């Protein structure tokens, strides 16, 4: 628990410095990005696990595919806008594995 | 020049010496020593109070934030050309309307779709940003009507001329909201571009050179930026503003461009940019090629400060101010991190 | 596949995570989010949990470090596996070690 948890913290820290310039960049997406939201790409799977006799809940991290909400008009941060899509979505990842 | 300073002056010095004192008004680079090395927000305040800016954290929340910096960053902007706007006349308001567009339509396009989607239009009066002003009616409690808001716009708003070319009130939903941006950008700078050729004095002289160069970084920009989207060369020709030189040669190869080195061999075509290009280090505590790109508009900003028969000084002010805000609350913002490894990604003007 | 993932937090968590796609509007067009700041109630924030709760389609909640401490008794009292509750740190603050509802179930640990 403890190894995930820090390798939670640095990615995140990562990750949020890399929204810092992403906001440098393009200056206040967070307001058209909270504005558009409709359909989510990525979704969490309930499956089972008999380690023993007992059952045990567990996810797993499901990618639906939907279509991204691709930025572009605020001076073209498109290139910030993709490193935290990687960024962002790594850490993701590892919360479904901690959850 | 031949027609001015017998006409300059007579309506022009009070502006000019205005916008003389107010890059005088920017903190000076001993007030940035002090900004740096405080590295706390209490002391932040104490010491942004003892200079131009500050003594505006009055009412305000006693833990200091970065989003009241940038509040107030962009409050002395906006209090500055309120006072500038103000006292204008004909030719330079009409200019400083100009000035204003680019924040109108993009706060218009933040108004769009608050009201094709079933949400309050009080909701919306808040967070728009600054400029913005929209006290002119039939745009707000349209009853989530589409077409409300398609004669609202083309009627009441100054800037319905621009929306003669988005019409049919079908790109509302079948294109995207960011594509209708681009497009009302493109037709505005044009339209702003024609407007200025008009006033064939240092004025046009001035500002020819920067709004060619605004086409060709934005076409450049962009240009680096699609090539993980979904658009085709002939809708991306169609999108990039005439006002450029690359219209007479370099946005054909923007076109044929598919990856890094021929937009790099596009800007090795003009040494005045290529320039810019070795500079995206993008190390982590430097400078990356946004930032050249800023540089470059600083030093186009000094020579437009040189001249003092023109309008361009106006403009000049407008980028040096908007990096300056974005200087101070990035500095608010490292401080407030306390990652003092990473304070580097600000452009000191002046 | 079966759920919706939800996030509560300060603007920062909230816009990056939207970037991510994490968020949804059901039929009743009605977020999995809840932006909270200074203006936000602590009340408002414990209520919109349990509209959470309430919900069978989350699974997993996000939760920022300072929300969970503004609304430390209602976390704690939901003792339950079918939120899996994770809880957060924000950006500009030390990471939240203290205080996690499953160290305190740990004894032999640090």
């Amino acid at each position: 628990i403890i190894e995930t948890k820090m390798l939670m913290g640095e990615v995140m820290r990562e990750a949020a410095f890399s929204l810092a310039e992403a906001k440098f960049t393009a200056g206040d997406f967070s307001t058209t990005v909270i504005q558009n939201v409709n359909k989510a790409q990525v979704k969490i799977r309930a499956k089972k696990d008999n380690v023993a006799g007992v059952t045990l809940p567990v996810f797993e991290h499901y990618h639906e595919g939907t279509d991204s909400y691709e930025l572009t008009g605020l001076a073209r941060g498109g290139e910030q806008l993709a490193k935290l899509k990687r960024n962002y979505a790594k850490a993701v990842e590892l919360l479904v594995e901690l959850a | 020049s031949f027609f001015p300073e017998l006409y300059f002056n007579v309506d022009n010095g009070y502006l000019e010496g205005l916008v003389r004192g107010l890059k005088a008004g920017v903190l000076s680079q001993a007030d940035y020593l002090n900004l740096v090395q405080c590295e706390t927000l209490e002391d932040l305040k104490l010491h942004l109070q003892s200079t131009d800016y500050g003594n505006f954290l009055a009412n305000e929340a006693s833990p200091l934030t970065v989003s009241v910096i940038d509040d107030k960053l962009k409050e002395k902007m906006v209090v500055e050309f309120r006072h500038m706007r103000n006292h204008a006349y004909e030719p330079l308001a009409s200019f400083l309307d100009f000035i204003t567009y680019s924040y109108m339509i993009d706060n218009v396009i933040l108004l769009i779709t608050g009201t094709l989607h079933q949400r309050s239009i009080a909701e919306l009066v808040p967070k728009c940003h600054p400029l913005g002003s929209f006290e002119q009616m039939e745009a707000v409690n349209i009853a989530q009507t589409p077409a409300e808001l398609y004669n609202a716009i083309l009627v009441d708003t100054p800037l319905a001329a621009f929306f003669q070319d988005c019409i049919s009130e079908q790109d509302l939903d079948e294109m995207n909201i960011e594509i209708i941006r681009n497009t009302l950008y493109k037709a505005y700078l044009e339209s702003f571009y024609k407007f200025c050729t008009l006033l064939g004095g240092t004025t046009a002289d001035a500002m020819c050179p920067i709004l060619e160069f605004e086409a060709d970084r934005r076409a450049f920009i962009i240009t680096i930026n699609s090539f993980g989207t979904e658009l085709s060369k002939e809708d991306r020709a169609k999108l990039f503003p005439h006002c450029g030189r690359l219209y007479p040669e370099g946005l054909a190869q923007l076109a044929r461009a598919d990856d890094y080195e021929q937009v790099k061999n596009v800007a090795d075509y003009y040494p005045e940019y290529k320039l810019l290009f070795e500079g995206a280090g993008s190390n982590p505590g430097d400078k990356t090629l946004e930032d050249r790109f800023f540089e470059h508009e600083v030093k186009l900003n000094k020579l437009a400060f040189l001249n003092q028969f023109h309008f361009g000084v106006f403009y000049a002010f407008v980028k040096l101010k908007e990096q300056e805000c974005r200087n101070i609350v990035w500095i608010a913002e490292c401080i407030a991190q306390r990652h003092r490894a990473k304070i580097d990604n600000y452009i000191p003007i002046f | 596949r079966g759920k919706l993932i939800a996030v509560i937090g300060d603007e920062d968590t909230v816009t990056g995570f939207l970037l991510g796609g994490i968020g949804e509007l059901n039929k009743n067009r009605h977020p999995n989010f809840l932006v909270v700041e200074k203006d936000t109630t602590i009340n408002e924030i414990e209520d919109t949990f349990r509209q959470f709760l309430n919900r069978d389609d989350i699974g997993i909640i996000l939760i920022n470090q300072y929300i969970a401490e503004m609304v430390r008794h209602a976390l704690d009292a939901h003792q339950r596996s079918i939120p899996a509750v994770l809880e957060i740190p924000s950006k500009e603050h030390p990471y939240d070690a203290a205080k996690d509802s499953i160290l305190r179930r740990a004894k032999g640990m640090f």
